[PDB]
């Protein structure tokens, strides 16, 4: 079975088509781009009828025999699309897919979208019978190491001349989804049709991407800027950001910070920096985060964090924003 | 499983049973709080079969 | 006097021009250059907070996309194409409120419409507002009409709750997020509206209305309309107070002030007034401790106050200035102990009263008299 | 597992608890209080088998009949079980509602109408109050059963309708002998298992056959480095296995044994780690030790009660507070109110 | 035994003439002024604590709007529509249980039936009681009619907590608030009502019930009918007290005076004679706590004592002069804790006795010798 | 035949007339006088702890209210309506368990029902029990029918705790606080029942059973059934003592005298022995609390000795003499807080060990 990457699919589509297509991944930008690229390829090859189905646990046999009846002989050529459940194929569809694999014709072009599946799901017989006939596309979101390179290439296909500072800020503001990178790139291109992405131009927008959760709220505390993170929290409460998510971010990050604080007395800093495999761009702030905030500060911060999470959990919610900004104002000392 | 012996045995014309049920069926409770209402009472005495249905606002009695 | 009774400010002041839209310039410039250049997408979605502009920007986009002058970023607003929308009746524009339309039958009825050519305009516009109430099957139908849009088919979508939508619908459509209107933006737009209507007004009244509306400009206009009707066409901060401050909670500032200042008679009058309104005592103690914590923690950094305390800064700063942290810690200990002791007191009123008395007796500056 | 497992020391109790039903004087309800894995489940199962059996043999169930043949197939039309679904943890109003609405009909097989609640503490208080009427005044030939680790946590009303039968854990020597016959290792481990589990031999079996024992060993070793160095934070990895209640319980048991060692007591629970006990006594001050033990118990309670609480944050704060307390010059808390 | 009597004083003595609404002078003044001047808003929101008259005032205004013609300030004689309003025969008077119409579809159904004005009256009035429990979408649905309704339809919304419901609805037309009735007004109303029914009443009983009523005539009338039932058509002091269960406040006063005076034997005497009186120990502790809060109250102002406390005001003054505030707070803390653990004491009498004995042992001046 | 002619005492001895009710004269008198004089209220709210009689008083009130022989404070008990209401098969007394019928569908059903005529009795009465857990929507829908019902509608509310009621719901109904039954009343009713049913007993076991059940007659009868199930169908002091696992004053005083002198090793050995015998730990703590109370009484005034038993009162007198009041107060407070935290303790025995070892803190 041909496993491909989203950029390399087009060439394959030009060379020859496959009756069955699979789109596995979490990032939906490349999912939809690959889907409609294949669809326009089929339309360029005379495929007219395009059926899509949303397969859920509610979807069942009586939701699939119409599908089977569809692709026998109606007119010219047609295409089919499916939506898979969040956990991948189940036992209910394990037989439906086996039945669907029994009838493959050039009349119908089969398209399947979804996320990553368990290794026992492709181990099923229908997948093995579909190996030579189908092509799978990898559609996960890779790490941030290749993020600047990929976004620079993308902006080149979007005809945008980014600066190094513009690239840095756009990457740093949107490490969540290629949808965010897109919408930012098209917003910038439409605002400035020229294509030169100067840092003063790209910084304006509305704010640093969105009110986000982590980036500047945590970073200012890492460097100790009370005003910055405090205004960020004010904006977060203005837009009604979920306090539980903020607490989860603090829980996942301050624990790593505490791990970093230990061993610093009897081990050089950089050894601790690379022992945890923490990102170097993050290490550049972890340095002064450890230097400024002492062990007593860490203990007090974790204590108030536990008190806050407690009071929040049993449906009290006693001014969660006040205690969050209290955490911030402790971490700024 | 061993069948249960019957203490009330009889045989009826289909017309009689159909008339009784049509006479009282609309008169019995649905999911009502009083558990003993959601049903039909089949009284028998002498040579007469009587059928009673109620929902607290209605009553159908049919004797044949 | 009877101003706006004919046309509520929200309706009366619906922006017919891009210059009439205060704020959202990040979206306005993008829309203008997209219309002028021609980078028009098959679907546009906007995300905002109630009275943010979503219907306004959608209707303006309808004007600019199907005006008699052509696809123009600066609609005339006087042509037949523009005036049809301005009155509200445009044949090729279909405005739908999804709150009352969650069924699949009506969605399929519009699905059939997506195919025919526009009767009068260049393109058919299907504006669906507050789309988050659409059913799952209605969402699937919308996706099916998103994937294969005819040339004359443009979709404008808007909803106050954009994350309720499925992933596919968000992925298919280009999203613009309207920033919640700042208090200054609302105040400036309101001042311009009132000045253009030739009516007397007061500045602090506009500021209070903007603070009360909480970012929604349509709600702000409706609230100011209520003020105009109640004030008989006059905007007075007195009437503004009488309408919003009465429903708003204005307490524990006087309580904390008097308790720190050791005014027993004033705090007794304050507790009597609190009991008169029938308010909750545990919530009162929560408010007291919250204000006390804020006052204490402002001493850590002067920037600790956000715009949430717009009516408190004038008192908050002065109170936090003349106070020692040790006294605040003692007061907080007392109030926490009192809140713990509240449920077992004879009455929650009596309990909070006794806690206030315990605070007053242990007042460092003014200890309670003893015979 | 399959029909669970009978336990040898349970035979007396059942006999007594069947006499009250042989004479016909059996209270319809019954709130069996027994420790987890103690063996109350087998008792309830055997009782229900005797009750719904059409021909109740003397102290036995049937020997041969369909009435409990449908019981063995687990498909009797009167026998109802109330357990939370495998994917959930709270017993909803809906299941008790269905059972109680289907109780008002007659007995299908002409026998009794037996109900059973698998675990009463899991009953939502709304479900308890929906089941209150059914327990107080059931129809004729209707019986009930319930199982609780403790009765005091139950609703004030539900236990008031029921008889609070108690399952005494077997004598210490007998339990040790049974566990030795079942599991083979040093008696110190067995005594630790029984005393830790409050005497529940089934819970000792679960500790051994479960991985936790080795993990318990891990904790001991970790403390063997922590207390001599005042470095408790490194215990985090030991105390986070979705078993924070149980592991915190083991830690509190160790601290109890240390405080016992101060006021030198003949018997302590942890007998497999006497050196650890001595070290814990040596390094830690009694007031600090009691404050730390109180914090350990408090955190275990906070984790056990509120689901959805973050285990990592709680245990991290606990370890930081302990490290703070080992510093001289700290003021320790005292239980109050 | 059998009868056809009773009317439930709550169900009998509701205002229907604007002269029986006791207190709430603000709202009655506003309503009279508006009706006489012909200025009527499109939405009325009566708020306030429970048992005050918001529903009764709503009925009052509704029948004042539609009563054989005539824009009166409520007085309306031989008014048919009014008499069906007070008789439960709905005449353009639509009471709605908002909890049965929480969903937005139900309130949309409420909206679309707004045009049915001419039904043997001029205005059709809507009473969406407990309005604070509407859904947000339902709030928005009714808001459109709220801002500009038909002339003939008047909205009258009643709620307990105005904080809950959205601000926009709060601000729409009006928001009147009814304060809790004072025990003095409750006394007047109970005295007047029991006078109307040729039933004798001891003023001590009236004061007891007025204070036992949390400023709400419906609580006061329920308790008063309970008192009438407990006796035989007569309310008496001892029957009323045995009904409430509250002991002699003088018994508690002697107990706390003994606790101050550090005579444990007298404390035991008082506690055992109170036990023989069959009074609840929790009640004894809470009454002593009330007395302790009162003796702390007199430390700040002499007006702390209510009118009834004129019986024991002198002893209050003496204890206040004698005992410094720290000792009052010490006793209050001791007894408040004691009440907190009273449920866990081996016996309620045992726990109360131990708490008193502890307040004696931890006596600030003269503790129990070792 | 095999239909279990036997019924549990907790239900067989349910009150059947206003003269069969144990205690609560403060509410029986009011109810009977209201029945007789002609003042009957349309909503009665009986509230009290478990096993004190809210349901029974309400059912007797229903029996009286719709008896065909007028409306009397004394139901005849031989008529039809009395018989069905006693059996619970009457159409016009409808039992609603508020835990189930809390969704708006069921409340709407009830409000639909109240608009019609009765079937057999004068009054159609809804006995809603455990009302304090109707969802807020249910209560707000129920306000109208609880305030001004038709002529033949009366409501009887039974609640385990008034606190959870919306206070507005409290205000529209007539509150009856059923007092917890005193130990003397419980013991006398138990004596009358057991003599009536020809069951041998002795007063001591009755006093133990009354003490164990904290003022709940149903609880007293439950413990009676437990005490007769074990011990050859009779009530005896040894039987109830074993059933409760209670301990004599000697052992608890040994514990308190070892702990007051900081004899930690002796205290732990005593706890080990008590566990070996398998006592109930809450019983140990209540006995320690009682002994400390008696010691405090002796300290206050020498007249109130330990004379109920007066077996080892020498030890109590000596301990009072040799210990300041402050130390006894601290011991009581520590043991009491520990008692409060038994359920939260991982084990009962270890919770008591925590409490005792913490009491060992003073020197
Ligand atoms: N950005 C804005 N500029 C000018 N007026 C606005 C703006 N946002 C809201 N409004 C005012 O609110 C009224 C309704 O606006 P609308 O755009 O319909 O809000 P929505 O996002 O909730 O559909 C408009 O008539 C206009 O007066
Ligand atoms: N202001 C008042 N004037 C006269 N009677 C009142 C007043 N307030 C309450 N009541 C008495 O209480 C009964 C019920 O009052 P109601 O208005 O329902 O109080 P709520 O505000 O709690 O609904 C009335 O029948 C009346 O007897
Ligand atoms: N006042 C009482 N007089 C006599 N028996 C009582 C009394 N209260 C409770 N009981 C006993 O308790 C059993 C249950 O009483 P019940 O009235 O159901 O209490 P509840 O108020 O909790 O529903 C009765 O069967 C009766 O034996
Ligand atoms: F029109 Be908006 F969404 F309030
Ligand atoms: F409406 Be009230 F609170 F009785
Ligand atoms: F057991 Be009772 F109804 F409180
Ligand atoms: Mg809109
Ligand atoms: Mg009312
Ligand atoms: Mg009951
Ligand atoms: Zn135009
Ligand atoms: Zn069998
Ligand atoms: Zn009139
Ligand atoms: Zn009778």
């Amino acid at each position: 079975m041909i496993r491909l990457y989203p950029e390399q699919l087009r060439a394959q589509l030009n060379e020859g088509l496959r009756a069955a297509y699979l789109l596995l991944g979490n990032d939906p930008l490349l999912l939809q781009e690959s889907q409609d690229a294949v669809r326009q390829v089929a339309a360029a090859q005379g495929f007219e009828e395009h059926h899509t189905f949303s397969i859920d646990p509610n979807t069942d046999w009586n939701a699939i025999f119409s599908l089977c009846q569809a692709m026998s002989l109606f007119a010219s050529r047609q295409t089919l699309l499916l939506l898979l459940p969040e956990n991948g194929p189940n036992a209910a569809i394990n037989e439906q897919l086996l039945t669907l694999t029994g009838l493959l014709h050039d009349d119908l072009l089969l398209i399947v979208r979804g996320n990553k599946l368990s290794k026992a799901q492709e181990n099923a017989a229908w997948f093995t019978a579909l190996a030579n006939r189908s092509v799978q596309v990898t559609c996960q979101t890779p790490e941030q190491a290749q993020l600047p390179r990929w976004v620079a290439a993308r902006a080149k296909q979007l005809n945008l001349e980014l600066d190094d500072a513009a690239n840095q800020v756009l990457c740093y503001c949107y490490e969540g989804n290629l949808l965010a990178l897109a919408q930012a790139l098209e917003r910038l291109s439409l605002l400035w049709p020229d294509g030169k992405l100067t840092l003063p131009r790209v910084e304006q927008a509305v704010n640093d991407a969105a009110h986000f959760t982590p980036f500047h709220w945590v970073d200012a505390l890492l460097m100790g800027k009370s005003k910055r993170a405090l205004h960020i929290l004010q904006q977060l409460r203005l837009e009604g950001s979920e306090p539980v998510i903020l607490l989860r971010t603090l829980q996942r990050e301050l624990l790593l910070l505490v791990n970093l604080k230990r061993q610093s007395a009897h081990t050089p800093l950089r050894a601790l920096f690379d022992k945890h495999r923490v990102w170097q761009n993050r290490r550049g702030m972890m340095g002064e985060a450890l230097n400024r905030l002492s062990q007593t500060q860490l203990r007090q911060a974790v204590q108030l964090l536990t008190r806050t999470e407690l009071t929040l959990k049993q449906d009290y919610g006693q001014s969660v924003w006040a205690e969050l900004e209290g955490l911030s104002l402790l971490l700024c000392h | 499983l061993d069948d249960w012996q019957s203490e009330v045995e009889f045989t009826l014309p289909q017309a009689t049973m159909k008339r009784l049920i049509e006479a009282t069926q609309f008169s019995m409770a649905h999911q009502d709080v009083r558990y003993y209402l959601n049903g039909m009472l089949f009284e028998t005495e002498g040579e007469e079969l009587r059928t009673v249905a109620t929902d607290g606002h209605r009553l159908a009695v049919c004797s044949m | 006097g009877p101003h706006m009774s004919y046309q509520v400010l929200a309706r009366k002041w619906r922006p017919q021009t891009f210059a009439d839209v205060v704020g959202q310039e990040h979206v306005l410039t993008a829309l203008a250059n997209g219309l002028s250049l021609g980078r028009i997408h098959h679907a546009y979605l906007f995300s905002g907070t109630r009275g943010v502009g979503k219907t306004s920007i959608a209707r303006l986009l309808a004007k600019g996309l199907n005006c008699e002058t052509g696809i123009t970023a600066t609609p005339c607003g006087v042509c037949d194409n523009c005036r049809e929308i301005e009155q509200g009746r445009f044949v090729d524009l279909i405005e739908i409120d999804a709150a009352s339309r969650t069924k699949v039958e009506d969605t399929r009825d519009l699905l059939d419409n997506v195919q025919y050519a526009p009767a009068r305009g260049r393109f058919k516009v299907y504006l669906i507002d507050e789309v988050h109430m659409l059913s799952r099957h209605s969402f699937n139908a919308l996706l099916k009409t998103l994937e294969e849009p005819p040339e004359h088919v443009k979709f404008l979508l808007a909803t106050t709750d954009p994350q309720k939508l499925p992933v596919t619908i968000l992925s298919r459509c280009l999203q613009f997020h309207l920033k919640a209107l700042d208090v200054e933006q609302i105040r400036h737009q309101l001042e311009h509206i009132l000045n253009e209507e030739h009516i007397a007004h007061e500045p602090r009244a506009l500021q209070l209305l903007a603070r009360a509306a909480e970012g929604s400009l349509r709600d702000a206009l409706s609230l100011t309309d209520q003020a105009i009707a109640s004030g008989d066409g006059q905007v007075s901060t007195q009437a503004v107070s009488a309408m919003l401050g009465t429903l708003d909670d204005d307490q524990a500032l006087s309580l904390v002030e008097a308790m720190v200042e050791a005014n027993g008679e004033r705090v007794m009058a304050l507790i009597n007034e609190a009991a008169a309104r029938g308010i909750e005592w545990e919530a009162l103690l929560v408010e007291m401790l919250g204000l006390l914590h804020r006052i204490a923690m402002v001493q850590l950094s002067p920037a600790a106050l956000g715009n949430d305390m717009a009516a408190i800064e004038l008192r908050m700063r002065e109170l936090a200035r003349t106070i020692p942290p040790t006294d605040i810690q003692l007061y907080y200990q007392t109030l926490l102990i009192g809140r713990k002791e509240l449920p077992y007191a004879p009455d929650r009123r009596m309990g909070v009263e006794m806690t206030l008395l315990r605070a007053l007796a242990f007042h460092p500056r003014m200890p309670l008299p003893e015979p | 597992g399959p029909h669970m497992r009978w336990y040898p020391w349970l035979r007396p109790d059942f006999e007594k608890l069947v006499a009250s039903y042989q004479a016909g004087r059996g209270h319809h309800a019954l709130l069996i209080q027994a420790l987890p894995g103690m063996g109350d489940d087998a008792l309830i199962y055997a009782l229900s088998r005797y009750l719904l059996c059409q021909q109740p043999q003397g102290h036995k169930s049937c020997g041969h009949c369909r009435g409990c043949q449908l019981m063995q197939a687990g498909t009797h039309p009167d026998y109802y079980t109330l357990a939370p679904e495998k994917g959930k943890n709270t017993l909803g109003v809906d299941a008790v509602r269905e059972v109680t609405e289907k109780l008002n009909e007659h007995a299908r097989l002409g026998g009794a109408k037996v109900v059973w609640v698998t675990d009463a503490a899991l009953l939502t208080d709304a479900a308890a109050n929906a089941l209150l009427k059914t327990l107080e005044e059931p129809p004729a030939e209707t019986w009930f059963f319930l199982a609780t680790r403790e009765p005091e946590r139950l609703l004030a009303t539900l236990r008031s309708r029921c008889r609070l039968h108690y399952l005494a854990p077997p004598p210490e020597q007998y339990a040790v002998t049974w566990l030795s016959r079942e599991v083979t290792m040093s008696q110190d481990a067995l005594l630790a298992a029984l005393r830790l589990s409050a005497g529940s031999p089934g819970a000792a079996l679960a500790l051994f056959q479960g991985d936790n024992w080795q993990a318990r060993e891990t904790l001991c070793q970790a403390l063997a480095y922590s207390v001599p160095s005042g470095d408790w934070y490194s215990l985090l990895a030991a105390l986070n296995h979705e078993q924070a209640p149980a592991r915190l319980h083991w830690l509190a048991t160790l601290l109890m044994d240390a405080l016992k060692r101060h006021h030198g007591a003949a018997q302590v629970t942890n007998v497999d780690v006497p050196g650890l006990v001595a070290e814990l006594a040596n390094h830690l001050s009694p007031s600090r030790l009691q404050a730390i033990l109180g914090d350990v118990c408090h955190i275990r309670e906070q984790l056990m009660s509120v689901t959805g609480i973050n285990r990592e944050l709680l245990i991290t704060d606990l370890l930081l507070r302990i490290e703070h307390y080992l510093q001289p010059g700290v003021v320790l808390p005292v239980p109050h109110l």
